C-alpha cells in the first residue's frame, strides 16, 4: 500500500548499474526471473521509477517491488522490506 | 545506540563503556576516536545504530553529517553521504539529516547513511517542496522579542535598559559597537538568558568567532540551546567553515517557517578571517584588507530578514571599536549603515564599574514605530526627550537608578509621568 | 652508573672518571661523547644502568628520550626507544620514561631501552588510564598563584606590584608586553624566584628562545627548577623542537591532576622560528610574515587553561614592541587578545631608573573577582580608583614609595584606608 | 601472582618471530618443547596475552611463564627476568 523508500546502500547500487548501463538481472516478489537493462531511475510525486527495458520497452517499475538482483562484478544485494 | 547521545556523555562514561564492551586502549586517543572505536565495536554485533547531524556539502560532490556536539569540526565520527543521496532528496548545505547509519565497508573510511528517517525535522517529501530562502521576499520586522524576565531581579535591570534603548523585533539585524572592556559577554549572555526564557519557540543561535576556551565552556554551561564556536588556535578555515554551516543550517530552518536568532560574537573577527583565508584580488584597502574580503560577511549580515510567508531570521552582531588595530576599525566603518539595530556601547561609563554601559543618547533602532504599540511609542520618546540634554554617564546612571525600585516598565512609565 | 648524575656531573670530573676508568683522548671531546664512551665502558663492565628522558617521536615511529639538562638537544648519547615499546605502553611525546637502559649493538649507535620504571612520575599501568589533556574541559583561574614573599626585601617590592596590579591564576593565560630595555629579564626572574618560593608543589618551567648564552647560564643557575633553553646560534627548528617538547611535557604533566607554570621569553622570537620553518602559503600579511605560520604559536599559547577535572596548565609568556621591525609588530597584533592576563612594561618609567617599570593603567586581568576576596577585590578597585587619573612615572613611583614604607600588603591597604 | 612486564629485547624478538611468521620452539615454565606457530599478541586489563594457533586451537597464554623460545634461522632470546 503505503511506498517505502529503499535503502541507501542499494539506491547507490542500482545507480551505478545505471550510469554503468551493464546488463541486468531482476527479480519479481513471486519469484520470476527477468534478464533486462536499467535505463535511468526517475523519481515523481515522491514516489521513484526506474526503467528497465527487456527489448526496449522501457518499463516503469517500482523501486520497493523489487526483490534481490545479481551481477558477477557487483556483489548480490538483498533489499529489506522493513 | 544513539549517535547524539554517545557525543554528550562524559569521557569517563565513554572509556568505562568501551571497557566493559571489550575494548581497550581507549583512555588515550580523543574523544572522536573514542567514539568511532565504540560505533565500529557495536556494529561488529550488527545492531541498528541512529544518528543525526548538519550535512556540509564538499566541492567534490559528497558531504558529510557534521555534528553540533563538536562545533561542526571534522573527525572520523563524520557520517559520510554520496552524492546519491543528494541528487535523490533535494538537499542543500545546513540540512539536518536524522536516520540510520552502518559501519564502513571495505575501503570506506567514514559511516554512512543508510536510510533517511527525517530531513529538517520534517518528512522527505514535504521537506523537499519548501521554497528557498533566497526567494522569500524580505520585510521589516514588526513583532517584538520582548526580553523582560519580569522577575524584578538584578539580572533583569541590563535587559530592561536594553529594552527603553533599543526594542528587538523578529528579523532584526542587531549591531553592538563594543569596545575593550564595556562588558559586552555578560550583555550577550543577559540576551541570550532572556530569549531563551520569554520565547521559547524561537530557535537560539550563539556562535562564538576567535574566543579563549573559558569562555566557550561558560557559553555551553549557561547558555539554553545550540552554541558553537571557534578557539583563536584554530585556522582560519575553520571560522569561515562555521560561520557558512551555521548561517546555511538558519536559512533552512526558516525556509520551514521558524524563528531563528543568531548572536554573532564577533563581526570584526569574521572580516579578518575572510580577508586573511580569500584569495588576493590585487585592490587592498586601508589597513591590509582586500576588497573582495569584505563582500563574504556581507552574505552572512544580509541574511537577516523577515519573511513574509512565515518566520523570520534576525542576527544580533557585535563589532569592536578602537581597539588598537586600523583593520577592525576599517571592518567597522564599512559596516556602519548596514544594520537597523545599532547598540552603542562606551568604555566611560564601563570603568565606573556601572552596568550596562549602554550608551542611551545614540543607540535606538529604525522603523520602531511597527515593533511597539502607539501609547509606548509616545512614552519612549518623552524619556528619550528628557535623557537627551543630560550627560552620557549622567543619563546611564539616571536610567540605572530610576529603574532601580521598579519592577517592570509600565510601571516605571506611570512614576515618571506621575 | 645512572645516567642522568652522569649529565648533572661536571665536564672535568667526568674527564676524571673516564681516564680513571680506561678511556684517553677524553678532553677535547663533546660532554655527549664523554657520556657516550663512559656508559658504553661500563656496560662492556656488565652492570645494569638507568636512565630517563622526555619521548619525542620521530616520523617513522621510533622515539628518542631527550634529556632536559641539554635542552632536548639531539646528541649520542640519547636513548632509543623502538616502536613496539610506544605500541606496548600507549606513550606520546613528552612523556618522562624512567627505566634501565641497554647498550647499543652492531648496526646501532643509540642506547636502548630495555625494562620501562616510571612514566610520568607514575607506574607504568597508571599511566595508560589517564585521559588525554584536549577532553580535559577548561575553565576559568580560580585558585590564586601568591606571589608576595612578604619578607620585607627589596626583591620582593616588584612581586607585590605584580599581585596589586595582576593577580595571577592557576591557568591563566598571561602576556607581558616589554619593550626593549626594560628589565623584562629581572621581571621574570624575581616571578619565577617568587613562585618556586611560595608554591613548591607546582612544576616551574622557564622556556627561552633566541636568548644569549650568558642569559641562559644565568637562568639555569638562579631559577630552581628546570630551564630549557636554545641560544641564537641554532636553526628555527631547534626552537621549534624545544617549545614543542617543553609544551608535550606539560600537556602530560596536567593529565596527572598536576599544576604547571611555564614562563616563555619571548613569545615574538617562537613566532618568528615558527614563520621560517614552516612551509610557504601563497598569502603573506603585512611584515612579511605568513599567514598559517600563525597557527601553530597559539596552539602553544592557547593550551594554557584551568582544567575542571584537576591539575593547571599557566602560561606566561612576555611579547616584544618597539623594536623597530614590522614583523614584531604584526606578531603582536595577532596575539593581542587571547590572554586573560596582561602587564605593559613602560620604557619611558624605565628611563627614569625606577623599577619594576610597570604601567598600572594599561595593565589588569579578566575576571579578577574570582581569584581574591570580597574585601580585597574592594581595595584594590580603591586603589585604582586613586591611581587611574594621575601620570603614569608619577603612579608608579608613587605606588614604589607607599610599597616601600610596609611589609605586605595588607598593611598598605589599611594605611591607605586611613 | 602479578604479572611483570617483560624486558625490551624479549617483546621486539617475540614480536619480531609474530609479524616474520617464525617456527618458534617453545619452553615453558615447567620445560614442556612446543611448537607454537606466533602470530600477534593482545594487551588485557593492563596484562599482555601472546595467542598462538598451535594445532588449530588458538590457545592464549600469559608471558611471565615462558622460560625459552627458539627458532633454527634466528638467534634464540632467553627471556631475561630482570
Amino acid at each position: 500500500d503505503t511506498y517505502q523508500p529503499i535503502n541507501c546502500d542499494d539506491y547507490d547500487n542500482l545507480e551505478l548499474a545505471c550510469q554503468h548501463h551493464l546488463m541486468l538481472t531482476l527479480e519479481l516478489k513471486d519469484g520470476e526471473k527477468l534478464q533486462a537493462k536499467a535505463s535511468d531511475l526517475v523519481s515523481r510525486k515522491n514516489v521513484e521509477y526506474l526503467v528497465v527495458e527487456a527489448a526496449g520497452e522501457t518499463r516503469e517499475l517500482r523501486l520497493d517491488k523489487i526483490t534481490s538482483f545479481s551481477h558477477p562484478e557487483i556483489g548480490t544485494v538483498v533489499v529489506s522490506e522493513s | 545506540m544513539n549517535l547524539t547521545e554517545l557525543k554528550n556523555t562524559p569521557v569517563s562514561e565513554l572509556i568505562t563503556l568501551g571497557e566493559n564492551m571489550g575494548l581497550e586502549n581507549l583512555a588515550r586517543m580523543r574523544k572522536q576516536d573514542i567514539i568511532f572505536a565504540i560505533l565500529k565495536q557495536h556494529a561488529k554485533s550488527g545492531e541498528d545504530i541512529f544518528g543525526d547531524g548538519v550535512l556540509e556539502i564538499l566541492q567534490d560532490g559528497f558531504g558529510f553529517l557534521r555534528s553540533a556536539d563538536s562545533s561542526y569540526l571534522a573527525g572520523p565520527d563524520d557520517i559520510y553521504v554520496s552524492p546519491s543521496q543528494i541528487r535523490r532528496f533535494n538537499l542543500r548545505t545546513g540540512d539536518t539529516i536524522s536516520g540510520k547509519i552502518r559501519p564502513p565497508k571495505e575501503g570506506e573510511r567514514y559511516f554512512a547513511l543508510l536510510k533517511v528517517n527525517e530531513v529538517n525535522f520534517d518528512k522527505p517529501e514535504n521537506a523537499r517542496n519548501k521554497i528557498l530562502f533566497e526567494n522569500l521576499t524580505p520585510l521589516h520586522a514588526n513583532s517584538r522579542l520582548r526580553m523582560e524576565r519580569g522577575n524584578g531581579s538584578t539580572e533583569d535591570l541590563t535587559a530592561r535598559v536594553l529594552d527603553l534603548a533599543s526594542p528587538i523585533g523578529r528579523g532584526q539585524r542587531g549591531l553592538i559597537v563594543a569596545p575593550p572592556k564595556a562588558g559586552k559577554t555578560m550583555l550577550l549572555q543577559n540576551i541570550a538568558q532572556s530569549i531563551a526564557y520569554n520565547h521559547p519557540d524561537c530557535v537560539l543561535m550563539v556562535l562564538l568567532i576567535d574566543e579563549r576556551p573559558e569562555e566557550v565552556t561558560e557559553m555551553q554551561r549557561l547558555v539554553k540551546g545550540e552554541v558553537v564556536a571557534s578557539t583563536f588556535d584554530e585556522p582560519a578555515s575553520r571560522h569561515v567553515q562555521v560561520a557558512e554551516m551555521v548561517i546555511e543550517k538558519a536559512k533552512r530552518l526558516v525556509e520551514h517557517k521558524k524563528d531563528v536568532i543568531i548572536l554573532l560574537d564577533s563581526i570584526t573577527r569574521l572580516a579578518r578571517a575572510y580577508n586573511t583565508v580569500v584569495p588576493a584580488s590585487g585592490k587592498v584597502l586601508t589597513g591590509g584588507v582586500d576588497a573582495n574580503a569584505l563582500h563574504r560577511p556581507k552574505r552572512f549580515f544580509g541574511a537577516a530578514r523577515n519573511v513574509e510567508e512565515g518566520g523570520s531570521l534576525t542576527i544580533i552582531a557585535t563589532a569592536l571599536i578602537d581597539t588598537g588595530s586600523k583593520m577592525d576599525e576599517v571592518i567597522y566603518e564599512e559596516f556602519k549603515g548596514t544594520g537597523n539595530m545599532e547598540l552603542h556601547l562606551s568604555r566611560k561609563i564601563a570603568e565606573k564599574r556601572v552596568f550596562p554601559a549602554i550608551d542611551y543618547n545614540r543607540s535606538g533602532t529604525r522603523k520602531e514605530e511597527l515593533l511597539t504599540t502607539q501609547e509606548e511609542l509616545q512614552k519612549m520618546w518623552i524619556l528619550r526627550k528628557i535623557i537627551h540634554p543630560m550627560g552620557e554617564i549622567d543619563a546611564m546612571e539616571f536610567l540605572i537608578n530610576k529603574l532601580a525600585m521598579t519592577k517592570t516598565n509600565d510601571d516605571f512609565f506611570e512614576m515618571m509621568k506621575r
